[PDB]
RNA sequence: AAGCUCGUAUCAGUUUUAUGAGGUAAAGCGAAUGAUUAGAGGUUCCGGGGUCGAAAUGACCUUGACCUAUUCUCAAACUUUAAAUAUGUAAGAAGUCCUUGUUACUUAAUUGAACGUGGACAUUUGAAUGAAGAGCUUUUAGUGGGCCAUUUUUGGUAAGC
RNA sequence: GAGAACAGAAAUCUCCAGUAGAACAAAAGGGUAAAAGCCCCCUUGAUUUUGAUUUUCAGUGUGAAUACAAACCAUGAAAGU
RNA sequence: GGUUGCGGCCAUAUCUACCAGAAAGCACCGUUUCCCGUCCGAUCAACUGUAGUUAAGCUGGUAAGAGCCUGACCGAGUAGUGUAGUGGGUGACCAUACGCGAAACUCAGGUGCUGCAAUCU
């Protein structure tokens, strides 16, 4: 049965992978600030590569997580840019989904040649109610199979509202 | 689950399971050991915790000692006993937590005999105090807060219960800095605020600020405050009389109870599946290998 | 060169008892010790503080003193041709109450019972312990049981 | 430069494996332990004959391999390279040292020299499976590998079907019933334990109690 | 060597009983780690090769790696299990139970902890065997190259090493 | 393992599985999972006094270690450490 | 008998897959004025018990289930071992005498017990 099990969106997490720190990265932070409204979070390189031109702990890529209605907007507003067509991939067998778009200008958000042009990673975490059981302190449990988000259940949820397309096979 | 996930014999065999109350996310043993253990030169002297727990909107207060067989409840007070004392709603909140502690404080200290000596503070101006040792007479009852897995944040209601047990006359060693009105940026306690929380004036001010700025929400939540004709201003005297009510007769009314234990056993055992016999289970296999196997 | 440090040779000796790792269960600290108790010493690798030296592993002694976290034990360790008195300061995790006297404490309050319950009856006691005696005579029946005659079997191989 | 095999014949030292603590050891002269038709099915080769050791001694890899040749060679050229499965049952895991050579006896711990298999009394060295009609070819096969070894070993007719664990009638009883299904070179057996579900999936020809 | 204080007393290169400790031997490897022979069945948008091809997140052979259920063989410096021999403690009068004193320690508390005053029960008084007794003190010699045998066992092909 | 623009075997983001297969300066062996590991917050108990104890042992010394006593402090709501 | 709070033992309590759960409880659940914490009221904090739900947790049952536990003249008196001989054998090794005695294996049975306080057709 299906009373309380519906489907909420847990969170949407945008992320910008840039191959360095400094000006180019603090700009990618400005992009996500005025887009999220919440201040974003920087990430440091995990090790050193030198073909990717990075030293460990270098400050590579900012990102942010957004929850609730505010995520529905940046979902749809970016979903538009994809013309509401994903692939049979893009959906994890564990139930979430994500895509990516170059040129943040292509959803809202004017240009500013002092801020440049950046591409993004949109990723969207789906969970039914009572997902707290996994995340709380006391009595931390796991969600039963007849609750856990599947790929099927999410694609069928996606092909419905938003009226988008799955494509591929 | 997922095919290439899950688990082998090897894995499951050599797996050492945690304790029960750790597999249940109920008990923090690292802190349990450090709360329970007694100085080995005090021998059988019990070390009594104050267990303060919060269900969804019921408050448990137990003064508890330990034994290798189990624990031992000296006295216990639940915040759902507050109706007896004049609190019918919002018995979860900070000032509900306070009173429940004061209930547990008066309750034990009574059945101990330290009732008339060691009354604690009747005033409740909210100044910082712990109950002092009465000269040439029994030292106070000593009890240590068992917070459980509750997170320690400044203002949290787990320390509300502390304040009521401490103001009730128990000796419960505590610092100030986790009470609301603890100034972060100076070590200073605004008491005019802490009184506001002991009497509920943070909830009363929600009522008032939701009187003229919206009534859609003020009726949704704060519903019952209408239906009994209680609007904010009286909230202070409600609790102020509950304190009087508690110190007057703490003695713990048990429920009248209606239907003997044997009764509850009967009806509830209807709804409980019972196990099987190997003979019954052997017949279930023999059935399967009849049908499923032999080509219909 | 040689290596003689304090915990040398103790690899399996301080090991944890398979699938028994982790915290020590809480009873270990609820147990209560008084001067005069006999305790057995088994060191617990998980508690590095207050650890007995490996020589006292598997050794029984008598507590001479009791402190916050610890009991002192005295052990007769024999060096050369004599015994010397060693006193050890042990965390309670390394010490369990000894059952070595329980058959004596059982037998004292038992020998007290059959003492009173006999004398008040007019004596006839016999409360000292006796060893296993040879068994008495008996008559084994052939009823339903006739001897089944066995012989040695020949050589086989079966591999 | 190979010291006469007389020198390592007996088991005088604790097992000295190639290890993190050894590391320098050479390679076994015998690298292949399964010869002839080893893809063959369990039903194909009922007759099993072992080479069995009567001593507690040590067999060099160089004597192992040299015997493996002599036995597999005789068998292929008479009964044919598909007529038998020769299984060397003994792996030379234990390293023989040597003190090569100026001081004489100071600091005499040797360096790896060769490898040997440590062999029990009654422990099987070679195992061969064929069909009963090939017996006398197999037996003379091992009998010549005998000459390649130190110390008495005796050839023995197995009471067992091939390399299986079952005596020939007990394998037949189980195989004409449902319980036995093919694998690899070996077989698998239907267990009366475990999930009933895929116990029936595998072994479909049981659950009749007939042919 | 000199003794000295005592003496059925206390004593033991022994057993029995009760209760501990141990990771050697064996054993184990379709249990962890590490080694090792053989196949069988699976999984690749993905290690490489080849036919089809404009290609494909293409299909088809293919050989590897992995996964699954099996299979042959091993460990001084591996191991779930786990001996035999060897080993700690206990088997009473320095014991057991009652009553209720002392304190500055400890308890919420005459609560406890420790040490006691007063009271109850004798040698079948608490297993075996032995006991030309047990306990104690002082002072001083020589020695401080060792070697052999059964069993365990290291280095060495070995050795009367 | 399954997912996300440039992004590839290796960059950052997310979910699932995860008895520890990691990490804890260093050799190895113990030990450790709401920790003993990782991130953060507050600090100086790495302090004062002088005894006992364990290993090595002659039951000397040294090294190292343990459990108390008497201070003065740290930290935590607290038990504690 | 159920449930809850605090437990003891710490897999007969774990794992995998499904089914069932009355009343109460627990829970999920609603809000962000306040104390408090976050990149994000997801966690954490406060407020509501109002506005919803048995879906999840939780409890139980099912499975020739994985694991785990217990037992047995199942294996096996086997392997190993203390003791003995002017025992056997060139040796490697082995047999016997008086004792002690496993592990795997095989088979059968089992799948948490339980302390304190409160609560409940
Ligand atoms: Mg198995
Ligand atoms: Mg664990
Ligand atoms: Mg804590
Ligand atoms: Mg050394
Ligand atoms: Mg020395
Ligand atoms: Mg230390
Ligand atoms: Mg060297
Ligand atoms: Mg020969
Ligand atoms: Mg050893
Ligand atoms: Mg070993
Ligand atoms: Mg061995
Ligand atoms: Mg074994
Ligand atoms: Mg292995
Ligand atoms: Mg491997
Ligand atoms: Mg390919
Ligand atoms: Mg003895
Ligand atoms: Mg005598
Ligand atoms: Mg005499
Ligand atoms: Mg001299
Ligand atoms: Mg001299
Ligand atoms: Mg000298
Ligand atoms: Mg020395
Ligand atoms: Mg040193
Ligand atoms: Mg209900
Ligand atoms: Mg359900
Ligand atoms: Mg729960
Ligand atoms: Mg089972
Ligand atoms: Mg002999
Ligand atoms: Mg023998």
């Amino acid at each position: 049965q299906n009373p309380m099990r519906d489907l909420k969106i847990e969170k949407l997490v945008l992320n910008i992978s840039v191959g360095e720190s400094g000006d180019r990265l603090t700009r990618a932070s400005k992009v996500l600030e005025q887009l999220s409204g919440q201040t974003p979070v920087q990430s440091k390189a995990r090790y050193t590569v030198r073909t990717f031109g990075i030293r460990r702990n270098e400050k590579i890529a900012v990102h942010v997580t957004v929850r609730g209605p505010k995520a529905e907007e940046i979902l749809e507003r970016g979903l538009k840019v994809k013309e509401y067509q994903l692939r049979d991939r893009n959906f994890s067998a564990t139930g979430n989904f994500g895509f990516g778009i170059d040129e943040h200008i292509d959803l809202g958000i004017k240009y500013d040649p002092s801020i440049g042009i950046f591409g993004m990673d949109f990723y969207v975490v789906m969970n039914r109610p009572g997902a707290r059981v996994t995340r709380r302190k006391r009595c931390k449990g796991t969600v039963g199979n007849s609750h856990k988000t599947t790929k099927e259940d999410t694609v069928s949820w996606f092909k419905q509202k938003y009226d988008a397309d799955v494509l591929d096979k | 689950a997922f095919q290439k996930d899950a688990k082998s014999s090897a894995y499951s065999s050599r797996f050492q399971t945690p304790f029960r109350r750790r597999r249940e996310g109920k008990t923090d043993y690292y802190q349990r050991k450090r709360l329970v253990t007694q100085h080995k030169a005090k021998y059988n002297t019990p070390k009594y915790r104050l267990v303060v727990r919060f269900t969804n909107k019921d408050i448990i207060c137990q003064i508890i000692s330990s034994t290798i067989t189990g624990d031992v409840v000296l006295a216990a007070a639940y915040s759902h006993e507050l109706p007896r004392y004049g609190i019918t709603h919002g018995l979860t909140n900070w000032a509900a937590a306070y009173a429940t502690g004061l209930l547990i404080a008066r309750r034990t200290l009574q059945k101990l005999g330290l009732d008339e000596t060691y009354k604690g503070v009747e005033e409740v101006e909210g100044e910082y105090e712990l109950t002092e040792a009465v000269e040439d007479g029994p030292r106070p009852f000593k009890v240590f807060l068992d917070i459980g897995l509750q997170r320690t944040t400044t203002g949290a209601r787990v320390f509300g219960a502390l304040k009521g047990a401490s103001d009730g006359g128990l000796y419960v060693p505590h610092s100030e800095n986790r009470f609301p009105g603890w100034d972060f940026e100076t070590e200073e306690i605004d008491p005019e605020l802490l009184r506001s929380y002991i009497f509920g004036g943070h909830v009363s001010q929600y009522m008032e600020e939701l009187a003229d700025d919206d009534e859609e929400r003020f009726s949704e939540l704060f519903k019952g405050y209408l239906a009994d004709d209680i609007d904010a201003d009286s909230l202070e005297d409600i609790y102020t009389s509950a304190h009087e009510a508690i110190r007057a007769d703490p003695a713990f009314k048990p429920t009248e109870k209606k239907f003997t234990k044997e009764q509850y056993a009967a009806e509830s055992k209807k709804y409980r599946q019972t196990k099987l016999s190997k003979e019954e289970r052997a017949a279930r296999v023999a059935a399967k290998i009849a049908a499923l196997a032999g080509q219909q | 060169g040689k290596s003689h440090g304090y915990r040398s040779r103790t690899r399996y000796m301080f090991q944890r008892d398979f699938r028994k790792h982790g915290a020590v269960h809480l009873s270990t600290y609820l147990k209560v010790y008084k001067v005069g108790d006999i305790v057995d010493i088994k060191a617990n690798g998980s508690i590095q503080k207050g650890m007995p030296h490996k020589f006292y592993q598997g050794k029984t002694g008598v507590v001479y003193n009791v402190t916050k976290s610890s009991v002192g034990v005295i052990i007769n360790k024999m060096v050369g041709n004599r015994y010397l008195e060693k006193r050890l300061n042990l965390r309670v995790e390394h010490i369990k109450h000894s059952k070595c006297r329980q058959e004596f404490l059982e037998r004292v309050k038992a020998n007290a019972a059959k003492r009173a319950e006999a004398k008040a009856q007019g004596v006839a006691v016999q409360l000292k312990r006796q060893p296993a005696q040879p068994r008495e005579s008996r008559i084994v029946s052939t009823e339903g049981n006739v001897p089944q005659t066995l012989a040695p079997v020949p050589y086989e191989t079966f591999i | 430069a190979r010291r006469p095999a007389r020198c390592y014949r007996y088991q005088k030292n604790k097992p000295y494996p190639k290890s993190r603590y050894n590391r320098a050891v050479p390679d076994s002269k015998i690298r292949i332990y399964d010869l002839g038709k080893k893809k063959a099915t369990v039903d194909e080769f009922p007759l099993c004959v072992h080479l069995v050791s009567n001593e507690l001694e040590q067999l060099s890899s160089e004597a192992l391999e040299a015997a493996r040749i002599c036995a597999n060679k005789y068998m292929t050229t008479v009964s044919g390279r598909d007529a038998f499965h020769l299984r060397v049952r003994v792996h030379p895991f234990h390293v023989l040292r040597i003190n090569k050579m100026q001081q004489g006896m100071r600091g005499a711990w040797g360096k790896p020299h060769g490898l040997a298999a440590r062999v029990d009394i009654g422990q099987i060295i070679f195992s061969v499976r064929t069909k009963d009609s090939n017996k006398d070819v197999v037996v003379e096969g091992l009998r010549r590998a005998r000459y390649k070894f130190p110390g008495q070993q005796k050839i023995i007719l197995s009471k067992k079907w091939g390399f299986t664990n079952l005596d020939r009638p007990e394998y037949l009883k189980k195989r004409e019933a449902g319980e036995v299904k093919d694998d690899g070179a070996f077989v698998k057996f239907l267990s009366k334990k475990g999930s009933l579900e895929n116990n029936i999936r595998e072994f479909p020809e049981y659950f009749a109690a007939q042919a």
